[PDB]
């Protein structure tokens, strides 16, 4: 798997959550 | 995608649009797994009975998108590929059995803010997450019902059960598919369309933060219709192939 | 119905 692979830099990155996000987090029961 | 909404700026830095030279169009979604690999199903090249067969010249990448039809200046980056690779038991006659292809690019692409790789997934994840009920998310440029957006446009949508997926259609389901969507009961709706075929069903991690790409956006019958659900090419299934591929043509 | 992209790439 590469480095960096699957953080966004313009949410991870700066640590900003995007609107829908949650809603997986959510469903991981 | 159908019953979704648009994607935040940003929200989805490798969703990757596949687009024809000429006429130019849309073709399908993809995604860009590492700085010279794309990742799209294999359908999205090759699907003889409806006279489809790309090769690598008729074809251009375009990464870092959000708007559809703008040519967006200064953020999106438009790549040519060098070699197209189509799963060797991909079956096109069937049942759309390891719906998987891979496209090397000519030069890497740069990362930036609107361009940036998604994971794949080893085994561990894979097991983990790919549970009933467990949500993913969807992205895609295609079709707002079974008109067409302006902007990238998301669901998120629940992996469902293995039994129900089969006993939702007539067509033979493969251990390299899982289906996800809401029930008639479960009240919300969704799904991916015509032009959103290739493109990543993706999971975030709670584990260690980042995004998987677990599912590619492989065929349905309709979009968002009641009883019937979006099926997806299973990623970690195929990695070994994958896998394959990179190592041998990639430097 | 797609705006023209730049002709280097085509
Ligand atoms: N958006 C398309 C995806 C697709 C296009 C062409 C070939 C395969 C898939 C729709 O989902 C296709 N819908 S379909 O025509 O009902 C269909 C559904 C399942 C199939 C399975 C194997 C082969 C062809 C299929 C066509
Ligand atoms: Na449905």
């Amino acid at each position: 798997g590469e480095a960096d692979c699957g953080l966004r830099p313009l949410f991870e990155k700066k640590s900003l959550e995007d609107k829908t996000e949650r809603e997986l987090l959510e469903s991981y029961i | 995608i159908v019953e979704g909404s648009d994607a935040e700026i940003g929200m989805s830095p490798w969703q990757v649009m596949l687009f024809r030279k000429s006429p130019q169009e849309l073709l399908c979604g993809a995604s860009l797994i590492s700085d010279r690999w794309v990742l799209t199903a294999a359908h999205c090249l090759l699907y003889p009975p409806w006279d489809k067969n790309f090769t690598e010249n008729d074809l251009l990448v375009r990464i870092g998108k959000h708007s559809r039809t703008r040519y967006e200046r200064n953020i999106e980056k438009i790549s040519m590929l060098e070699k197209i690779y189509i799963h060797p038991r991909y079956n096109w006659r069937e049942n759309l059995d390891r719906d998987i292809a891979l496209m090397k690019l000519k030069k890497p692409v740069a990362f930036s803010d609107y361009i940036h790789p998604v994971c794949l997934p080893d085994r561990e994840t894979a097991a983990s997450l790919l549970q009933a009920g467990y949500k993913g998310r969807v992205t895609g440029w295609g079709n707002l019902k079974e008109g067409q957006p302006s902007v990238l446009q998301v669901v998120n949508l629940p992996i469902v059960e293995r039994p129900v997926c089969k006993d939702s259609t007539r067509i033979r389901i493969t251990d390299n598919m899982f289906c996800a969507g809401y029930k008639p009961d479960e009240g919300k709706r969704g799904d991916a369309c015509e032009g959103d075929s290739g493109g990543p069903f993706v999971m975030k991690s709670p584990f260690n933060n980042r995004w998987y790409q677990m599912g590619i956006v492989s065929w349905g019958e309709g979009c968002d219709r009641d009883g019937k659900y979006g099926f997806y090419t299973h990623v970690f299934r195929l990695k070994k192939w994958i896998q394959k591929v990179i190592d041998q043509f990639g430097e | 119905d797609f705006e023209e992209i730049p002709e280097e790439y085509l």
